[PDB]
RNA sequence: GAUGAUUCAUAAUAACUUUUCGAAUCGCAUGGCCUUGUGCUGGCGAUGGUUCAUUCAAAUUUCUGCCCUAUCAACUUUCGAUGGUAGGAUAGUGGCCUACCAUGGUUUCAACGGGUAACGGAGAGGGAGCCUGAGAAACGGCUACCACAUCCAAGGAAGGCAGCAGGCAAUUACCCAAUCCUAAUUCAGGGAGGUAGUAUAAAUAACGAUACAGGGCCCAUUCGGGUCUUGUAAUUGGAAUGAGUACAAUGUAAAUACCUUAACGAGGAACAAUUGGAGGGCAAGUCUGGUGCCAG
RNA sequence: AUACAGUGAAACUGCGAAGCUCAUUAAAUCAGUUAUCGUUUAUUUGAUAGUUACAUGGUAUAACUGUGGUAA
């Protein structure tokens, strides 16, 4: 009989009684005999906490299976072997067989994500990841206790060497793994996260050193519960408020509720929260409300309906408590597409009059046009083009994640609350629905994967105002100490995160694994000029990719494990098949970023041309001790550039970023037909040749891309304006213009091509209408080879074109284009545009005249 | 059985009764004195290379 | 040649066959010869193999074998009923089945039908099909269905318990020894099998001595009469032994038990059986009724 | 024991696996008997086959070694 430390219970009894959570870092083979200890004494706390268990593991689990009949028949065999007695259990298996433990693969964490657990385990520590971080920990209950098992030997020589200093990190025989290093130090500083031994003695790493007892015992409930007994007389407000679990959601059903009665056809409700603060359960009790009140077609759209089964359950449920029953006041329709899994589609609603919940894919927005609500549930998801489209004459209800799942941008939601600036209500949920509020784990998660970090606007800018371009440069930014914790580092560490999430579209938390852990990547700052910690102005993330990172691949192929990939190497590859690009080390910006409210000074252009500057050498150990810090940022000057043939980007095809790298003498290579689903929108990779370094095979690869985009614009870009498809032609030619070779040149238009490509008879078509003796239909099967040779060039010097004239031609060849959907896009009217037309061919029927 | 030994496990009063190289590190890890928080006011970082220790933020 | 009887046994000829079989196997011993080569020639067994007979069985099969019955007189051809010929199936005979052909077969000598103290033959969740073996349409296995029902990460998997034994509650523990049964077998096994577990005759006493007392009893509605060694609610002495306390052997596969048998074991022999009935009597006691001191 | 040679897990071969509960049936159950020249028959018993070889192949794999999937 061993006293454990008062410590350990008394953080479980006050998180129990503050509804706050607990982290336990058990470090021991048999950690495992500890679990149902620890589990005996939160139940004993409070027996309302829930008794679910959440289990993760990577592939095997700690000495047992998860089958009952595979255990009791080893228990069986056991006992008739005589090892063990017929009736002798440890206290390991009894925990398993009598609680509920759900058992999960590290890869498989999407199915966790609804599910309410009283505790979660973790089994391995070396896999972990950053969403199966924000993943797991969010899945469990107020009260309830999160345990990592610290098994692996390795790790337990990583904490000692912390311990023993902060400084020195342990290094095994390229994953340098600083993330999980960075995992253990935060640990330390949260108050409420205590490191445990097999023999339940604390470790005093631990932040939780000094945890008291609380004195035996919220005001949110009390908000909570005299609002809903002032309510209960009001139905339908009562019953459905009642379901409300917060002060927040409360509030936010009760704005809906008055969106709902005031009957404004152009009124917009938009909701924006975290993940777990109940925006699903909002809508569906709205929803419920909405059809108790009257309305006949309700609409919902998200970019899956298997999302949306939570708001669908909700429904139901603020249908029980307003009366509704099933087969008799409402019909329930699943999908018959194997897709959706049988998702629910359609509920018809029967009573006073017939109504209608339908689900309806966001693309189709034509049905909306009778619809008088649509709830839009993850718009953040959604195309920011379509989401405009779903906004029509109706009442609109709008949820977004802030950084939950991949969610979006916080300045994306900005600029669409912009946009908005149609009458435009706001409504926020920042009250979790699933523990005491400012619970030292939630802060202690979001510092560790910085989701809650938040750009600020910093006043001495604007006192000295914002700096010249020129004067700005760029450092390197040695990661080892940036993911340090010195508090210097995070702070720096925040302002980097700060502008990474806000400027592009989507960003997953295991991207802060990425740059972390991952040797090709390189962080670049520019800073601005040195006259406190030093503000980003615009960073940018490099990815090694070619020659250099197959000496790492190599050792990945020898672990068994192959890590990664060189997109850019691999997709010049299989279109072309030219094997010395692959050869040829180049390097990827990963991504640009750069303040939304400093845009267009030209920070960003300016820091990939001293980027372009530093690679080809115009300006000529830091790793830390492995079982006084080196400085977080070093210039240029002091490191050797690798030796790199070209520099690549990739991103989605939009004409702002597409002129941003057309600036930056960049080259288009390949365009992908297939859009991007999260945003419909075409991934683009552009190159850059460098100084002193051989560029006939980015002029090679730009000509054949441009017969590859004309060609290809019927099929999938027809979309595309004209204008953009132009910018896409142009920025290809402009490759010819960095070649001043004449090796590879157009040819011109012969006799005898001619004849082949077109009759005399169609010669004879051609003419006429330039004499207006034809109508334009008869001229039509003409048009697409028209195009071809002209933006081909087979023509040559003879006959050139407007801007406006080349995009009209362009689009009728090869965007298809009808001449009346052409006048729309160009802001002319159509009569012109024809009469425009008649013009172009004039000089091209003139220019065969004259070879002729 | 709340009074009774359930397991292992017997709890009375405020206080729980428990039935219960690498062995080296555990001894030297529980035997530290200052805390990770207090070692981390020590430590200063060099934000540039000829630049002074920068200890805490303002 | 054989039987009562054969196209039976057997032999021969001409062909046929998804033409069969006619030791490329194992243990123990190393003898007799010589032509010294490990040359020739070899002893006892096991496991295999064709056919016949024998044996263990099986399947059809002849004739006989105690109920009342007509208030059960026709039954059978009713998807063969009686028989013939040819074929299919079959270890085989055979309407067992199939094609043609004849209208037959039992019955008042009781056909057919009914009742019965005719306990005086079937399945393994329910129907269908199939597989092995000398022997099964297998309490084995497989497939499709019809339902039951278990688990799961809900992607699938698996079951015959839809059992058994009880109540309106301990079926368990020990064995193949005894008689038998199956096997690469003396030796191994058998919940076959065996062993154990949970109305009848005795005892509670038998025998002496002393002391002290005059009363004991029978019969009689009546009055009374008849008769003699009686009472102890007294003291006292030495013997016998059973239940119990139990050392052993025997017993038995072992063990329990039985039989036998050392030591101890009784005066309140308290080592303390019950059941029912009939009468009393007692207070400074209680209640009730009356004609003292009574009556209930 | 210089093929091995005692014992011997696993695996391949060989042999054998053939009490209960419901219903009920008049010589169709069963008992006695006859025949099988109309028949199958493991096993027991006795008989019975003169019609590269100083020893052929994997046209062969288990057990076994090692790599993995799966909640199982």
């Amino acid at each position: 009989k061993k006293a454990i430390d008062s410590r350990i219970p008394s953080l479980i009894r006050n998180g129990v009684q503050t509804k706050q959570r607990s982290i336990f870092v058990i470090v021991g083979d048999r950690a495992r005999n500890q679990l149902p200890n620890l589990h005996y004494l939160m139940m004993s706390a409070d027996l309302k906490m829930n008794k679910s268990v959440l289990w993760a593991y990577k592939k095997k689990l700690l000495g047992f299976t998860s089958h009952r009949k595979k255990r009791e028949n080893k228990i069986k065999k056991e006992i008739k072997r005589g090892t063990r007695e017929v009736n002798e259990m440890d206290p390991f298996e009894s925990f398993i067989s009598n609680q509920n433990i759900r058992y999960v693969y590290y890869k498989e964490s999407e199915k966790i994500l609804g599910n309410t657990y009283g505790m979660c385990i973790l089994q391995d520590f070396e896999a972990l990841t950053p969403n199966l971080l924000a993943r797991t920990i969010e899945t469990v209950e107020g009260g309830g206790i999160v345990v990592i098992l610290l098994k692996s030997m390795s790790s337990l020589k990583q904490l000692y060497t912390m311990t023993m200093d902060v400084h020195a990190r342990y290094r095994t025989e390229d994953v340098v793994a600083r993330f999980n290093e960075r995992f253990i130090l935060s640990l330390g500083s949260n108050p409420n996260c205590l490191v445990v031994d097999d023999e339940l003695n604390v470790l005093p790493l631990s932040g939780a050193k000094n945890v008291k007892p609380l004195p035996p015992k919220p005001p949110k409930q009390l908000e909570l519960q005299e609002l809903k007994e002032s309510l209960e007389d009001v139905q339908p407000a009562g019953s459905l408020v009642s379901l409300s679990k917060t002060v927040n959601q409360a509030h936010a059903i009760l704005s809906f509720i008055d969106a709902i009665s005031e009957k404004t056809l152009n009124f917009t409700v938009a909701l924006t929260a975290g993940r777990g603060r109940g925006k699903s359960a909002a809508l569906g009790i709205s929803i419920a409300a909405a059809v108790s009140h009257g309305y006949s077609n309700i609409f919902v759209t998200s970019p899956s309906p298997e999302n949306l089964k939570t708001l669908f359950e909700f429904i139901f449920k603020g249908f029980d408590a307003l009366g509704y029953q099933e087969h008799i006041d409402y019909d329930i329709i699943q999908s018959t597409n194997p897709d959706f899994n049988k998702a629910i589609v359609r509920v018809d609603i029967k009573r006073d009059h017939r109504q209608t919940i339908q689900y309806i894919v966001p693309q189709d927005h034509q049905v909306l046009g009778q619809a008088e609500l649509v709830v839009i549930d993850e718009a953040a998801a959604i195309p920011l083009p379509i989401v405009k489209n779903l906004l029509g004459p109706y009442l609109v209800f709008m949820a977004s994640t802030i950084n939950g799942y991949e969610g979006t941008g916080r300045s994306l939601s900005l600029k669409l609350i912009q946009q908005l600036r149609r009458q435009l209500r706001e409504i926020s949920l920042d009250e979790p629905i699933r523990y005491a509020p400012g619970d030292p784990i939630e802060k202690w998660l979001n510092k560790l994967l910085c989701l809650d970090v938040t750009l600020i606007k910093n006043p001495r800018f604007a006192t000295r105002g914002t700096p010249h371009p020129s004067q700005c440069n760029l450092f390197v930014v040695n990661r080892d100490t940036l993911f340090s914790y010195h508090p210097v580092s995070e702070n720096f560490l925040e302002k980097m995160m700060a502008l990474y999430v806000s400027s592009h579209y989507k960003n997953s938390p295991n991207d802060l694994q990425l740059m972390s852990d991952a040797p090709a990547h390189k962080l670049f700052v520019l800073l601005p000029p040195i006259d406190r910690i030093p503000d980003p102005l615009c960073v940018i993330q490099i990815a090694l990719e070619g020659e250099i990172s197959k000496e790492s691949v190599r050792n990945s192929l020898s672990r068994g494990q192959r890590a990664g990939g060189d997109l850019i190497p691999w997709l010049i590859s299989q279109q072309f098949q030219d094997e010395e690009f692959a050869s040829l080390s180049g390097a990827r910006i990963v991504r640009i970023a750069t303040n939304p409210e400093y845009a267009s000074m030209g920070y960003g252009s300016r820091a990939i041309e001293l980027l372009r500057d530093y690679f080809e050498g115009k300006f000529t150990d830091y790793s830390i001790k492995r079982v006084t810090l080196p400085p977080l940022l070093l210039k240029l000057s002091e490191q050797p550039p690798h030796y790199l043939h070209y520099l690549g980007v990739s991103y989605g095809l939009t004409q702002s970023l597409h002129k941003f790298w057309k600036n930056n003498s960049f080259v288009p290579v390949y365009l992908r037909q297939t859009a991007n689903d999260l945003t419909g929108e075409h991934t683009c990779v552009m190159l850059n040749v460098l100084e002193g370094r051989e560029s006939n095979w980015l002029v090679e690869f730009a000509k054949d891309f441009r017969k590859r985009f004309l060609s290809l614009l019927s099929y999938d870009f027809h979309k595309f304006t004209a204008v953009q498809a132009l910018s896409v032609i142009e920025s290809s030619k402009k490759a010819q213009d960095l070649s001043d070779d004449e090796k590879h040149d157009n040819k011109e238009l012969t006799r005898t091509h001619l004849d082949d490509i077109f009759s005399p008879f169609d010669l004879k078509r051609l003419d006429s209408y330039s004499n207006n003796l034809l109508d334009y239909h008869v001229i039509g099967d003409m048009i697409p080879m028209l195009a071809l040779l002209y933006f081909g060039d087979k023509m040559g010097d003879s006959v050139k074109l407007s801007s406006v004239q080349s995009a009209i031609l362009l689009a009728i060849g090869l965007q298809r284009k009808n001449i009346d959907t052409i006048a729309k896009e160009l802001n002319l009217p159509s009569n012109q545009t024809i009469a425009m037309f008649a013009k172009i061919m004039r000089k091209m029927s003139q220019y065969f005249r004259q070879l002729l | 059985a709340p009074m009774s030994d359930v397991g292992g496990v017997l709890m009375d009063k405020d206080a729980v009764y428990i039935d219960i190289e690498g062995e080296k590190l555990m001894t030297g890890l529980q035997s530290v004195e200052q805390s990770i928080a207090e070692k981390f006011d020590g430590v200063g970082l060099q934000l540039f290379s000829n630049g002074t220790e920068l200890h805490e933020v303002a």
